């Protein structure tokens, strides 16, 4: 179990770890976060009280070091910060515990849902779409732009997602227009499976993340990349049978997990009633179906 | 953006462009089986690409035998369409390819803008416009043509035939697009217009009579009262 300590909180804030949150007064004398499971990513994420815009967070695992939260009063954030002695951190985090400043990491034990929403979600990968190689952490933000998005201005701030376009060369043979774009099984599995994410884990996993900057942080170039996905999969008549059966999961937890009021604008409308109803796996993917239907019948 | 009638002198400045129509493309006769089910029998078709300010006339005919053998024929014609189209620009010299392509119907957006993927910088567009290009079978010379044809067949005319010698683009396109309208909402009528006098031919080259000045007057006159009668009856009003 591991922790991730704060030096202060100056400014009244609500933070978030994974799908918990606390809402925090000014110089209240908040010290961490403990017991926090190993074994999957995790992200702090925070909204200021006095400014209801820019959610913003940070991406991290704990084996890969002992981070830990600063508030820096001339870029006026929390900001998540690496120590590297390992001793200095030892220390600070057992007088914290001594003092009972932390929060518990409150997971339930009967719950799945982390690690069902980050199955396939994993640090080294969240660090190739998010590029900043000094740091073992990553930061996002509700603002950032996709490289997609950026196509159509900092590159140094943008969210690298895998690029998806129906109506490119890469996704349309020549000679085979009508049949690919009717039929994206090409596209799908020749040219994105295994030539650029190589496994069905890695795809998954970026899909992963882009729910959950979309659901965390607002972000709406992830929740278009996540709609993506989905699209292409349920877009393609020959997708192997381990790939729907996870994905009925995937995607069961992420609508199960999504706040109730903000349906409006994490869900298309479009690509949900495709897949669902219309795709060539409209029957494939019965929980997803079943939970949407229950919870958003106005949508479809 | 979308063709309207904001924008409509836009189909006679100096960047090439062509209209698409597809609706004659997948033509069947509906008929009853012995065993009294319905079934259809193709007929040949075309598609109706056209450049509104020169008047060329890129008339490609679709042989039945396209469609032997395959399913979902009707949205096989949009994709058909969209091939013979590409085609069609990529055998143009790179000086007379459109720069933009208006299709008249919007589902054949997608089918066209998949098959011209090689050529990025021809923007394809739809129109706002309900343009009369069905009625291109109603010219007696594009179905005879069309109809006895035994393979696939490109054949090129001017549907202007020589107006321009004498009018602009714009005039010329507003004739042709009143001589159709009126061919489409009553043919028998529209055809009689055009016919009933004798000593007013058609050249071997032409596809419309030898109207002089005057008598297209009295023509577009007489095609303009046509199709506002048929509005009243139609409508009751």
């Amino acid at each position: 179990m591991n922790t991730v300590p704060f030096t202060s909180a100056p400014i009244e804030v609500t933070i978030g770890i994974d799908q918990y949150s606390f809402n925090v007064k000014e110089n209240q004398p908040f010290h961490g976060i403990k017991d926090i499971p190993i074994g999957h990513v995790h992200v702090i994420h925070f909204q200021h009280a006095d400014n209801s815009s820019m959610r913003y967070g940070y991406w991290f695992d704990c084996r890969m070091g002992n981070f830990y939260i600063q508030y820096d009063p001339k870029d006026g954030l929390y900001k998540m910060m690496e120590e590297r002695d390992g001793a200095k951190f030892e220390n600070i985090v057992h007088n914290f515990k001594e003092r009972q400043m932390m929060v518990s990491y409150p997971k339930i034990d009967e719950d799945d849902t982390w690690y069902n929403l980050t199955e396939f979600v994993q640090m080294d990968k969240i660090r190739k779409i998010v590029r900043k190689d000094e740091n073992q952490f990553s930061y996002v933000d509700s603002s950032m732009t996709t490289v997609q998005e950026n196509e159509l201005s900092d590159p140094a701030h943008s969210l690298n997602y895998t690029v998806i376009n129906f109506k490119s060369r890469e996704a349309i043979r020549p000679g085979h227009e009508m049949e690919d774009f009717l039929d994206k099984s090409y596209y799908l599995n020749t040219v994105m499976l295994q030539g650029i994410f190589k496994n069905s884990s890695n795809y998954f996993g970026e899909l992963q993340f882009a729910f959950l900057n979309a659901m965390f942080f607002g972000n709406y170039g992830s929740s278009l990349q996540w709609h993506a996905m989905i699209e292409l999969i349920c877009s393609s008549a020959t997708v192997p049978k381990h790939m729907l059966d996870k994905l009925d999961e995937i995607l069961y937890y992420q609508i199960k997990t999504l706040p109730e009021q903000y349906s409006d604008i994490l869900l298309n409308e479009r690509v949900w009633n495709i897949c669902l109803y219309s795709s060539f796996q409209k029957n494939s993917l019965h929980n997803t179906e079943k939970i949407m239907e229950n919870k958003y019948p106005e949508l479809l | 953006g979308a063709m309207n009638s904001s924008n409509y002198a836009e189909l006679f400045n100096n960047d090439i462009k062509l209209f698409v129509d597809d609706t004659n493309v997948y033509r069947v006769t509906v008929h009853k089986t012995f065993e009294g089910n319905v079934a259809t029998k193709a007929i040949n078709g075309c598609i109706f690409t056209l450049n509104p300010k020169t008047g060329h006339l890129f008339l490609k005919i679709i042989h039945t035998s396209v469609w032997a053998g395959q399913k979902r024929l009707s949205q096989l014609a949009k994709w058909k369409t969209a091939e013979e189209v590409s085609a069609l620009v990529r055998s143009l010299p790179k000086e007379e390819q459109p720069k933009q392509i208006i299709v008249t119907r919007k589902a054949m957006l997608d089918p066209l803008e998949v098959h011209m993927l090689d050529f990025p910088n021809i923007a394809i567009r739809p129109t706002e416009l309900r343009l009369p290009f069905s009625a291109a079978m109603s010219i007696d010379k594009l179905s005879d043509v069309v109809m006895k044809a035994t393979e696939p067949q490109m054949v090129l005319f001017n549907i202007y035939d020589d107006w321009l010698d004498r009018i602009s683009s714009y005039t010329a396109f507003s004739r042709l697009t009143l001589l159709l309208r009126a061919l489409k909402t009553n043919e028998e009528s529209a055809k009689m217009i055009l016919l009933s006098d004798p000593t007013i031919t058609i050249k071997s080259y032409h596809l419309w009579p030898s109207f002089t000045d005057e008598q297209w007057i009295t023509i577009e006159s007489q095609m303009r009262d046509l199709i506002l009668t048929e509005y009243g009856r139609k409508y009751n009003v």
